[PDB]
C-alpha cells in the first residue's frame, strides 16, 4: 500500500530529529 | 594530560587503560563531577530527560513504520487468530536459500521476523485499520521527538534554564502531574475510546475526515448536561458481537458489563472508557489538594511535621524528612524506582488474568513473552530502588537533620530489621526446599501417595470469596444470601462471575499443592533478594568491619586482606549480590507462569498438578520435555523458522558462561598475565615499531564484578527468551 | 529508485560504515591530549 | 492593573512595554521569559493578520485558472497545487531558519528584524504609536481568525455568506 | 596519588612504616602517646594502596587509613 | 554577507575540529562538492544517454543468485538488474580513484583537508569575481551553479513524481531520449 | 508554621482554616455527618440493590460526609484537648 513517496516524506521528515539531537547532544 | 574524560582530572591523568573504561562508566553520575553546582545538576538531568523522551517516541515511531511498511496488518485484521503477525522484513547476506525459504511462510514474499510484542492487537483494539493510519502516527511520533529534543536544548540556553526553586517546587509539580498529566491524559484517552476505538469496533469509520461531524451517541450531549446519564449505558454490545462488525452491536458508549466479550476474549470497550473516565475525575479532584498561588491547599512540609504518633512509638515521627527528600535526587528516584516497580508487576499479573486487547488471549507465544518481559524489567526496578536506597544513605543523609525520625530509627534498629530478614529467609529456605526433596525421594522410590501435598486453601478461600464456585467455600461473592452478592447483583457480578467461573480463561486459575510449594518458593526470593538489598542500605554507612565506611563511598572494591579480608564489603556489592537472586527469583516465578499455561492451553493441567511438587517434573516434564522443538531449530536434515531461536539459545549459553570467568577469576592473575604480553610486544621485531598510547592493565576488581554480571544477566535473558517462545511456538 | 531497493542500502551503511566512523571518531576523541 | 482594575499587575508588566495593560492575571510572566513571549505575541498577530486579510479577500477575488477559484478557505487547501503549498513551505522556512539567530539572541528588541522598506517609522514616537497598533490589530485579527474557521467548521459557509 | 592520613589515636608502636614496602611513611617525634612518636606519611606519591600498613596496625578502629584514589603508574604498580 | 560571515563563526565555534580540517561550512568544502556536482551531471546525461542508445547490455535482465550470491537480493525478494549493478561498478571505479587521491595525493593537486596550520580561503561571497578562463574564479561559479542543479532536479522529481532522468532529459528538450 | 508538636495533643493550628472552630461545633457535626452519610450509603446501595437507572447523585454526595465525619470528630478532640 505504503508509496515511495510516503518512504520519502517519513525519510526526509526524520532529519529533523536528527539535527536536534546532534544540537542536544553538543549542548549536553 | 588526555583530556577525556572532561568531567573528571582524576581520571584524565591515569596513563593507563582504566582511564576510557571508568570514563565511560562514570559518565551519568553527574554529582561526582568535576565543579558541579545543584543548579547545572538538575539543569543537565532535565535536558537529559526530554532527550530519553525523544528516543521512546522514536522507537515507537520505528514500530509503527515497519508495520505500515514490511508488516501484514491489513491482511492479519481479517483473520486474526489464524494469520501471524509480521514484525519487519529480514535483510541479511549471510543467508543461505533454505533459510530465506524458512523465513518466508508467513503469507508474504520475502522473508520476515514474526511480531510477539501484542501490537497489531493493540493497535487494532483502539480503532487502527489501515497501513495509512499506522504511517500517520509514525509521522506524528517522529514530530513529537523532535520538539522534545528542541525542548532538551532550549532549556540548557541561558534565558530558559529553570532556576533551581522551579525544580523544587513540589506542590505545583504534583497538582500538575496528578491533574494534568495523569487526569487529563485520562480522560482524554476515554475521548479516543467514545469517539474512535468503540465506532471503529462496531465497524462505522472515524477519523480526522469525519470525528466533528460524527457523534459517539445518537442523543450527543443533551442528556450530559440534563444529567440522564443512565442513557449512555442503554444498549450494549450483545454477547454475539463480531468485533469490527455492526452484527449485534449496541449504542451504549459506557457500561459496567464486568467480565469479557465472547469473541475477542477481552474486556468490554465500554468499559474501558467508563473505567478511564471514572479514574480521570478522581485524578483531576486529587490534583487540587497541595497548595500553589491562591493560598487554599495543603504544604507537603506542614502534612510531614504534624505527622508524630502522640503515645511516642515513632518518636519524632516525620519531622525533618521533608527536607531530606526534597535535598535528595536518590531518595526521589528510590521511591520512583520502587512505586514503578510494584505497578510493572500489577501490569504484568493484570494483562494475562485480565487482557484488554481483542484476540490476544488465543496469542499464546505474545502473552508468554509479555508477562515475561515485564516481570524483569519490575525485577531490574526493584533492585534499582534499593541500590539508590544505599546511594541516599551515603551521599545524602544528614544524621543531625534526621534525628529521632522514623528515618533515623530504622538505623538505630537495623540489627533487628536483618536478623529478622535472616531467619524468615532460613525458615522458609529450609522447609520449601525439605518438602520437595522429600516429595522427589517418595516419589523416586515409587510412592507418590507418601508426598507431602499442602491445599492453598487461603488462596482459594480468596478466589472463592470474589465468586469462584469450584471450592464450595460459600462465602461472601461465592454465596448467593450475601450482602456482597446482593450490592452488586445488577451492575458488573453477572459477567464477572462468567469470566471467573470459566475454566478456559486464566482470570483466576485453579491452584492446587503445586502451587502451593511453588509461591512459598517465590516468598523465599522475595525475602532473601530483599535481606541482601536491605542489608546493602542499612550497612552502607558503616559496620563493626567497617565503621567507616561512608568514608569510600558506594563502590569501592574492599578494605584489603586484614581485619580477616574485606571482599564485597560495599554497598554496591550487595547491588551485585542481590542481582543473582532477583534473577533466581523470576526464574522461578516466569518457569512457573509458563508451565501453567503450556498445560492450561496444551488442555493437559493434570501434567502440571501431578508433576509440580517434585523437582524431577519440573526438570522432565518442564526444560527437557519443551526444549525438544527450540534444539531442532537446525539440524543435519535442515532449518526452520526456529533455527534463529535455536542459535539465540546457545548464544545466552555462551554468553552466561563467559560471565562465570569474570566471576570467578579475580584482578592480580590477569594482571601479571598481561606483563608477560607487554613484554612480548616490545620484543617483537615489526611488531614493536607500534606503540600502545595506554599502558593496557586488567580490568578492575569492581569492573569485573560488573563485567561479569553484565554477561551473566545478559546471558540468562537471551537463553529464556528464545525457549520461552520457540516451547510456545513449537507445541501451538 | 523504488522502496524495495532501501535495505541492500542501509543495512550495509548503517552495519558497516556507521558504526566504523563512529568508532574512529570515539578513537580520536579518547586520545586527543589538548 | 488596569485590564482587570480590581488586580494588581505582575512585577514584570510595569506598563512601559507597548501592548501593557497589565493583563496577566495567572501570572504567567513571573516563570515564562518575556522577552520571548512577546516575539511569539508580534509573531502570531502578524501570522493572524495575514491570514484575516487573506481570509476576507479569496472569498471576492481569485487568481486566475479553476484550481484557485474556491470561496470557501478550508476547502481551497485540497484544491490548491501540492508544489505551490511546497513553495510556501520553503519558503516560510527559510524566514524562520534566517531569523533564527536573532530571535534567540535577544538583542535587537521583540518582533524586529530590521524589516522597514519603505521607512514609515521614522521617528521614535510614530515607531511607537505603529508598535501598539501592530500588537492591538494583531491581538483582534488573532481571536477574529479563529472565529472565522470555528464558524466555517460549524456552518460550512464564507465569512461574508454566513 | 592515594590519600594516607594517621589519626591521633596512634600510640606510636612503628609497625606500619616496617609493614610499608614503598616507604611512604616514617616516624616522626610527638608529645601524645608514650612512645613519644607518630607515624607520619611525607611520600604518598609513592604509595601502591596495598593497606599493608592498616593490616599492622594495632589501635581500634585503625590509627593509620588509606583512602584510594587518583591512579598513576607508580600507584598501578607498572614496571612497563 | 554579515548573515553569512556570522553563520560560519557559530559553526566554527560548534565544530572547531572539524573547521579547522576544511569539513562543514568551509571554502574547501564548498569547492570539492561543486566538483563532484559538476562531474555528476555529466554522469547523469551519460546514464540518460547511454540508456536511450542501448549501450548497457541486457540492462532488465536480473542477475543470478547462484553466480553473484547474496547481494543481488533486495527487500521484498526483489533482484538487482544488470544496469543498475553496472552503473555500480562505473561508480567503484572512481570511489578507487577518490580514495587513493584523498590518502596519497599528487605533490600539486588540491588535498581534500586543509593541512595542520592552513587557513580557509576567504569566501567568494554573493557573487565571486568574474573570470574567464581556468581560474578558481569560474570553478567556483560552475561549481555552485552545478549544486543548485542537483539540487533542483533532485527536488523538481519528487514534487512533481518524474524520474530524474525524465526531468533531465526534458530539460535539455528530449535530445538523450 | 512549623507544625511540629509534642506530647500528647496536636496545638490547634494544624486544623488549617478550621482551627477557630469550637469543639462543639465539631463534635455535633460530626455525628451529624455521620449520620446521614451512613442513611446515604444504605439507601443507595443496601435497602435494594443498585441499579444504572437508580443512583441518587444526593446519596453520592451524601456518602462523602462519612469519611468527612471522622475528620470532624478528631478535630473535635483536637479542640476539646485544647480547651477550645
Ligand atoms: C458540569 C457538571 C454537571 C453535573 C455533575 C450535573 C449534574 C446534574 N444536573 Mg446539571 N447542568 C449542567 C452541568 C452539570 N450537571 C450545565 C452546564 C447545565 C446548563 C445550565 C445543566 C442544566 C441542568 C438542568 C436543566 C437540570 C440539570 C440536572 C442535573 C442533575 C440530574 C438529576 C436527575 O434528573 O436524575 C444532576 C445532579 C437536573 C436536576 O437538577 O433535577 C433535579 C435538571 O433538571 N442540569
Ligand atoms: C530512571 C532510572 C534510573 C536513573 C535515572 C539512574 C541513574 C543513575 N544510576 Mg541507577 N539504577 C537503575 C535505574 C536508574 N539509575 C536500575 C533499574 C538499577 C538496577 C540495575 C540501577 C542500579 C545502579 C547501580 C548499582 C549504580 C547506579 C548508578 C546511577 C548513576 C549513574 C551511573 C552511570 O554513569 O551509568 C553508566 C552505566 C553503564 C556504563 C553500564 C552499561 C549498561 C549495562 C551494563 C547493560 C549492558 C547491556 C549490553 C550492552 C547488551 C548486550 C546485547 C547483546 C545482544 C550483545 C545515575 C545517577 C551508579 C552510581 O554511581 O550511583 C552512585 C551505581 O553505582 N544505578
Ligand atoms: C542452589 C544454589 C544456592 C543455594 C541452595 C543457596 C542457599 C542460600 N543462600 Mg545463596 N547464593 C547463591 C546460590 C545459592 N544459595 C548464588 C549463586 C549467589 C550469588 C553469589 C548467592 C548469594 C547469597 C547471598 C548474598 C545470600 C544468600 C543466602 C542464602 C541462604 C538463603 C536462605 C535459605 O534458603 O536457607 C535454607 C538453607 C539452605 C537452602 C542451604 C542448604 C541446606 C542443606 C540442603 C542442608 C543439608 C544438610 C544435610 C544433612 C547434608 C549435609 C552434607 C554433609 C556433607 C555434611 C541459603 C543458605 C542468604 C543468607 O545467608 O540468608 C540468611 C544471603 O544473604 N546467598
Ligand atoms: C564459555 C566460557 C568462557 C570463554 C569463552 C572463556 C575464554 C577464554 N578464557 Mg576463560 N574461564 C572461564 C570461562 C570462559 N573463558 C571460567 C568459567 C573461568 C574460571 C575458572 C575461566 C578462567 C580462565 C583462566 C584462568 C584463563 C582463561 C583463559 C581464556 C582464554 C583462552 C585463550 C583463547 O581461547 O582465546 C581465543 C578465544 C576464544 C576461543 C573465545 C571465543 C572466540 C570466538 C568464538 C571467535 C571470535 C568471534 C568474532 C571475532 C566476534 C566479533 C564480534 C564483534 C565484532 C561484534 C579465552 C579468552 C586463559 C587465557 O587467557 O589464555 C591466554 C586463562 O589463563 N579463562
Ligand atoms: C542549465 C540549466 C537549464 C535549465 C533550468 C533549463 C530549463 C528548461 N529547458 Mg533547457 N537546455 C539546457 C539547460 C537548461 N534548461 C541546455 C544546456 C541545453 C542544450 C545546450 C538545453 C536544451 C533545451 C531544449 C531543446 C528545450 C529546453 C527546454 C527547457 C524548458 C523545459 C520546460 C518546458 O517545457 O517549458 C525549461 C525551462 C524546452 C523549452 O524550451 O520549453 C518549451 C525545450 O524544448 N532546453
Ligand atoms: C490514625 C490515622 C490518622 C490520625 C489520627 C491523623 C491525624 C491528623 N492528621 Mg492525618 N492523615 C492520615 C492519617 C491520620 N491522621 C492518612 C492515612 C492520610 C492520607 C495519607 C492523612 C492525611 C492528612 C493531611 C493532608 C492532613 C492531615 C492532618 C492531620 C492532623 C489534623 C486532622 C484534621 O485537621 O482533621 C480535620 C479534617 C477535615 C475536617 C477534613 C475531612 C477529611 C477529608 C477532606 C475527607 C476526604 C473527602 C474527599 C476524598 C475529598 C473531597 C472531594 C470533593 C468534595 C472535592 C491530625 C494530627 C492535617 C495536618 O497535618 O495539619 C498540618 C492535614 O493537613 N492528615
Ligand atoms: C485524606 C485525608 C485528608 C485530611 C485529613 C484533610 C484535612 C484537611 N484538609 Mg484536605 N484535601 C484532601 C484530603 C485530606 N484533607 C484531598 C484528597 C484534597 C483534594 C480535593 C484536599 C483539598 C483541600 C484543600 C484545597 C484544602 C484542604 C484543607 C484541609 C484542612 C481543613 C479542612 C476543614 O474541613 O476545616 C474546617 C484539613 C486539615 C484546607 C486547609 O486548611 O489546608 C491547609 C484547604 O484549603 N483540603
Ligand atoms: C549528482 C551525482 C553525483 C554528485 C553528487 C554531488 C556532490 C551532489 C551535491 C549536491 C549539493 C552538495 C547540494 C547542496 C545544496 C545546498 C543547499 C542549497 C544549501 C542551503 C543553505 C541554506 C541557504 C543556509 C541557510 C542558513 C542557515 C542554515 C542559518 C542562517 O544563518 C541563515 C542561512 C545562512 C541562510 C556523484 C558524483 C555522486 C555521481 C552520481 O552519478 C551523480
Ligand atoms: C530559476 C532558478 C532556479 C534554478 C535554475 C537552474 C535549475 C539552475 C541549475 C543549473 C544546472 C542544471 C546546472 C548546470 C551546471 C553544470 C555544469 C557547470 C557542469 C559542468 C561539467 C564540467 C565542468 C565538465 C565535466 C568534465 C568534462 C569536460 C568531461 C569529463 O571527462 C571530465 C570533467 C572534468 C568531469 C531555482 C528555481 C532553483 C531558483 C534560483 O533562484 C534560480
Ligand atoms: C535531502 C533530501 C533527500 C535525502 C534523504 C536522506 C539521505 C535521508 C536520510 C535520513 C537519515 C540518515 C535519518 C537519520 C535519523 C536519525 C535520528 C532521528 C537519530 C536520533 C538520535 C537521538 C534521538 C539520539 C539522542 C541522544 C543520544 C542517543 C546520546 C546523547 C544524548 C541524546 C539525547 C542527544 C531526498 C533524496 C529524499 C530528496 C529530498 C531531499
Ligand atoms: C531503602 C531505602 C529506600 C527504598 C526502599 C524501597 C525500595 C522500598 C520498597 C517498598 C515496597 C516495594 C513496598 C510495597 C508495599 C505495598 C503495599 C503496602 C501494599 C498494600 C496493599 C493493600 C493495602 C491492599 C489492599 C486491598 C485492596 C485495596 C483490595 C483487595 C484486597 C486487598 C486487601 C489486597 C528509599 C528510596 C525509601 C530511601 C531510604 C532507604
Ligand atoms: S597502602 Fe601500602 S604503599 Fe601505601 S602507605 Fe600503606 S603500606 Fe605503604
Ligand atoms: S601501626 Fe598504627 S599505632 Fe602503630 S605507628 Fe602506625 S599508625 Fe601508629
Amino acid at each position: 500500500m505504503i508509496n515511495d513517496s510516503q518512504i520519502f516524506i517519513a525519510l526526509i521528515l526524520s532529519l529533523v530529529p536528527a539535527v536536534l539531537a546532534l544540537k542536544l547532544a553538543r549542548e549536553l | 594530560v588526555t583530556k577525556f574524560p572532561k568531567f573528571s582530572q582524576a581520571l584524565a591523568q591515569d596513563p593507563t587503560t582504566r582511564r576510557i573504561w571508568y570514563g565511560i562508566a562514570t559518565a551519568h553520575d553527574f554529582e561526582s563531577h568535576d565543579n558541579i553546582t545543584e543548579e547545572n545538576l538538575y539543569q543537565r538531568i532535565f535536558a537529559s530527560h526530554f532527550g530519553h523522551l525523544a528516543i521512546i517516541f522514536l522507537w515507537t515511531s520505528g514500530n509503527l513504520f515497519h508495520v505500515a511498511w514490511q508488516g501484514n496488518f491489513e491482511k492479519w485484521i481479517l483473520n486474526p487468530t489464524k494469520i501471524k503477525p509480521i514484525a519487519h522484513a529480514i535483510w541479511d547476506p549471510h543467508f543461505g536459500q533454505a533459510a530465506l525459504k524458512a523465513f518466508s511462510q508467513t503469507g508474504v514474499d520475502y522473508p520476515t521476523n514474526i511480531s510477539y510484542s501484542g501490537l497489531y492487537h493493540w493497535w487494532y483494539t483502539i480503532g487502527i485499520r489501515t497501513n495509512n493510519d499506522l504511517y500517520l502516527g509514525a509521522l506524528f511520533l517522529l514530530v513529537i521527538s523532535g520538539l522534545f529534543l528542541f525542548a532538551g536544548w532550549l532549556h540548557l540556553q541561558p534565558k530558559f534554564k529553570p532556576s533551581l526553586a522551579w525544580f523544587k517546587n513540589n506542590e505545583s509539580r504534583l497538582n500538575h502531574h496528578l491533574a494534568g498529566l495523569f487526569g487529563v491524559s485520562s480522560l482524554a484517552w476515554a475521548g479516543h475510546l467514545v469517539h474512535v476505538a468503540i465506532p471503529e469496533a462496531r465497524g462505522q469509520h472515524v477519523g480526522w475526515d469525519n470525528f466533528l461531524s460524527t457523534k459517539p451517541h445518537p442523543a450527543g450531549l443533551e442528556p450530559f448536561f440534563k444529567g440522564q446519564w443512565s442513557v449512555y449505558a442503554d444498549g450494549p454490545d450483545s454477547m454475539n458481537h463480531v468485533f469490527n462488525t455492526s452484527e449485534g452491536a449496541g449504542k451504549a458508549i459506557l457500561t459496567f458489563l464486568g467480565g469479557f466479550h465472547p469473541q475477542t476474549k477481552s474486556l468490554w470497550l465500554t468499559d474501558i472508557a467508563h473505567h478511564h473516565l471514572a479514574i480521570a475525575v478522581i485524578f483531576i479532584i486529587a490534583g487540587h489538594m497541595y497548595r500553589t498561588n491562591w493560598s487554599i491547599g495543603h504544604s507537603l512540609k506542614e502534612i510531614l511535621d504534624a505527622h508524630r504518633a502522640p503515645g511516642g512509638r515513632l518518636g519524632d515521627g516525620h519531622k525533618g524528612l521533608f527536607e531530606t527528600i526534597n535535598n535528595s535526587l536518590h531518595f526521589q528516584l528510590g521511591l520512583a524506582l520502587a512505586s514503578l516497580g510494584v505497578i510493572t508487576s500489577l501490569v504484568a499479573q493484570h494483562m494475562y488474568a485480565m487482557p484488554s486487547y481483542v484476540f490476544i488471549a488465543n496469542d499464546f507465544t505474545t502473552q508468554a513473552a509479555l508477562y515475561t518481559h515485564h516481570q524483569y524489567i519490575a525485577g531490574f526496578l526493584m533492585v534499582g530502588a534499593f541500590a539508590h536506597g544505599a546511594i541516599f544513605f551515603i551521599r545524602d543523609y544528614n544524621p543531625e537533620q534526621n534525628k529521632n525520625n522514623v528515618l533515623a530509627r530504622m538505623l538505630e534498629h537495623k540489627e533487628a530489621i536483618i536478623s529478622h530478614l535472616s531467619w524468615v529467609s532460613l525458615f522458609l529456605g529450609f522447609h520449601t526446599l525439605g518438602i520437595y526433596v522429600h516429595n522427589d525421594v517418595v516419589v523416586a522410590f515409587g510412592s507418590p501417595e507418601k508426598q507431602i501435598l499442602i491445599e492453598p486453601v487461603f488462596a482459594q478461600w480468596i478466589q472463592a470469596a470474589s465468586g469462584k464456585a469450584l471450592y464450595g467455600f460459600n462465602i461472601l461473592l461465592s454465596s448467593s444470601d450475601s450482602v456482597a452478592t446482593r450490592a452488586g447483583e445488577s451492575l458488573w457480578l453477572p459477567g464477572w462471575l462468567k469470566g471467573v467461573n470459566d475454566t478456559n480463561n486464566s482470570l483466576f486459575l485453579d491452584i492446587g499443592p503445586g502451587d502451593f510449594l511453588v509461591h512459598h518458593a517465590i516468598a523465599l526470593g522475595l525475602h532473601t533478594t530483599t535481606l541482601i538489598l536491605v542489608k546493602g542500605a542499612l550497612d552502607a554507612r558503616g559496620s563493626k568491619l567497617m565503621p567507616d565506611k561512608k568514608d569510600f563511598g558506594y563502590s569501592f572494591p574492599c578494605d584489603g586482606p586484614g581485619r580477616g579480608g574485606t571482599c564485597d564489603i560495599s554497598a554496591w556489592d550487595a547491588f551485585y549480590l542481590a542481582m543473582f537472586w532477583m534473577l533466581n527469583t523470576l526464574g522461578w516465578l516466569t518457569f512457573y507462569w509458563h508451565w501453567k499455561h503450556l498445560t492450561l492451553w496444551g488442555g493437559n493441567v493434570n501434567q502440571f498438578n501431578e508433576s509440580s511438587t517434585y523437582l524431577m517434573g519440573w526438570f522432565r516434564d518442564y526444560l527437557w520435555l519443551n526444549s525438544s522443538p527450540l534444539i531442532n531449530g537446525y539440524n543435519p536434515y535442515g532449518v526452520n523458522n526456529l533455527s534463529v531461536w535455536a542459535w539465540m539459545f546457545l548464544f545466552g549459553h555462551l554468553v552466561w558462561a563467559t560471565g562465570f570467568m569474570f566471576l570467578i577469576s579475580w584482578r592480580g592473575y590477569w594482571q601479571e598475565l598481561i606483563e608477560t604480553l607487554a613484554w612480548a610486544h616490545e620484543r617483537t621485531p615489526l611488531a614493536n615499531l607500534i606503540k600502545w598510547k595506554d599502558k593496557p592493565v586488567a580490568l578492575s576488581i569492581v569492573q569485573a564484578r560488573l563485567v561479569g554480571l553484565a554477561h551473566f544477566a545478559v546471558g540468562y535473558i537471551l537463553t529464556y527468551a528464545p525457549f520461552v517462545i520457540a516451547s510456545t511456538v513449537g507445541k501451538f | 529508485m523504488t522502496a524495495s531497493y532501501l535495505p541492500s542500502i542501509l543495512v550495509p551503511i548503517i552495519g558497516l560504515v556507521f558504526p566504523f566512523i563512529s568508532m574512529a571518531l570515539f578513537f580520536i576523541y579518547v586520545e586527543q591530549e589538548e | 492593573s488596569r485590564a482587570l482594575p480590581f488586580l494588581e499587575a505582575p512585577k514584570k508588566l510595569d506598563g512601559k512595554i507597548p501592548g501593557d495593560a497589565g493583563f496577566d492575571p495567572l501570572y504567567i510572566s513571573d516563570n515564562m521569559n518575556l522577552d520571548y513571549l512577546r516575539a511569539s505575541e508580534i509573531k502570531h498577530c502578524r501570522v493572524a493578520m495575514l491570514a484575516a486579510l487573506g481570509y476576507i479577500t479569496q472569498e471576492f477575488f481569485h487568481l486566475p485558472g479553476d484550481v484557485f477559484n474556491e470561496k470557501h478557505a478550508l476547502a481551497a487547501i485540497h484544491k490548491v497545487p501540492i508544489e505551490g503549498w511546497i513553495q510556501i513551505i520553503l519558503f516560510i522556512s527559510l524566514v524562520e531558519i534566517a531569523t533564527f539567530r536573532t530571535t534567540f539572541s535577544f538583542d535587537r528588541e521583540p518582533g524586529d528584524f530590521g524589516f522597514d522598506p519603505l521607512g514609515l517609522a521614522k521617528s521614535p514616537q510614530l515607531r511607537r504609536r505603529y508598535q501598539e497598533s501592530e500588537i492591538r490589530n494583531g491581538r483582534l485579527a488573532m481571536i477574529a481568525v479563529i472565529g472565522f474557521i470555528v464558524q466555517e467548521l460549524v456552518t460550512g459557509k464564507s465569512v461574508v455568506e454566513q | 596519588a592515594h590519600n594516607v592520613k594517621i589519626y591521633d589515636t596512634c600510640i606510636g608502636c612503628t609497625q606500619c612504616v616496617r609493614a610499608c614496602p614503598c616507604d611512604v611513611l616514617e616516624m616522626v617525634p610527638w608529645d601524645g602517646c608514650k612512645a613519644l612518636q607518630i607515624a607520619s606519611a611525607p611520600r604518598t606519591e609513592d604509595c601502591v594502596g596495598c593497606k599493608r600498613c592498616e593490616t599492622a596496625c594495632p589501635t581500634d578502629f585503625l590509627s593509620i587509613r588509606v583512602y584510594l584514589g587518583a591512579e598513576t603508574s607508580r600507584s598501578m604498580g607498572l614496571a612497563y | 554577507l554579515g548573515i553569512f560571515r556570522q553563520a560560519m563563526k557559530d559553526f566554527a565555534s560548534e565544530y572547531p575540529d572539524f573547521v579547522s580540517r576544511g569539513l562543514g561550512v568551509t571554502s574547501k568544502a564548498e569547492r570539492w562538492n561543486g566538483r563532484h556536482a559538476m562531474f555528476g551531471l555529466l554522469a547523469i546525461v551519460l546514464t540518460g544517454y547511454a540508456k536511450g542508445h542501448g549501450w548497457i547490455p541486457n540492462a532488465d535482465q536480473v542477475l543470478d543468485m547462484q553466480q553473484w550470491g547474496t547481494l543481488v537480493m533486495e527487500g521484498f525478494n526483489q533482484k538487482i538488474t544488470n544496469e543498475r549493478a553496472i552503473v555500480l561498478v562505473a561508480h567503484i571505479h572512481v570511489l578507487l580513484v577518490s580514495i587513493a587521491a584523498a590518502i596519497a595525493p599528487f605533490s600539486f593537486q588540491d588535498r581534500l583537508l586543509l593541512r595542520p596550520g592552513e587557513k580557509d580561503e576567504e569566501p567568494a561571497g554573493l557573487l565571486p569575481p568574474f573570470k574567464l578562463g581556468l581560474t578558481k574564479e569560474a570553478e567556483l561559479w560552475n561549481g555552485r551553479l552545478a549544486m543548485l542543479g542537483v539540487t533542483f532536479i533532485v527536488a523538481t522529481s519528487i514534487i512533481t513524481g518524474q524520474s530524474i532522468l525524465d526531468v533531465v532529459n526534458k530539460g535539455l528538450g528530449n535530445i538523450l531520449y | 508554621k512549623d507544625t511540629f508538636w509534642t506530647g500528647k495533643v496536636p496545638p490547634s493550628t494544624v486544623l488549617g482554616i478550621g482551627e477557630k472552630v469550637p469543639s462543639a461545633a465539631y463534635i455535633i457535626s460530626s455525628v451529624v455527618c455521620l449520620l446521614v452519610g451512613s442513611y446515604c450509603v444504605y439507601e443507595s446501595n443496601l435497602l435494594s440493590p443498585l441499579t444504572v437507572t437508580t443512583i441518587n447523585p444526593l446519596y453520592v454526595l451524601g456518602s462523602l460526609l462519612v469519611p468527612y465525619s471522622w475528620g470532624l470528630h478528631v478535630a473535635g478532640w483536637i479542640q476539646l484537648k485544647n480547651g477550645k
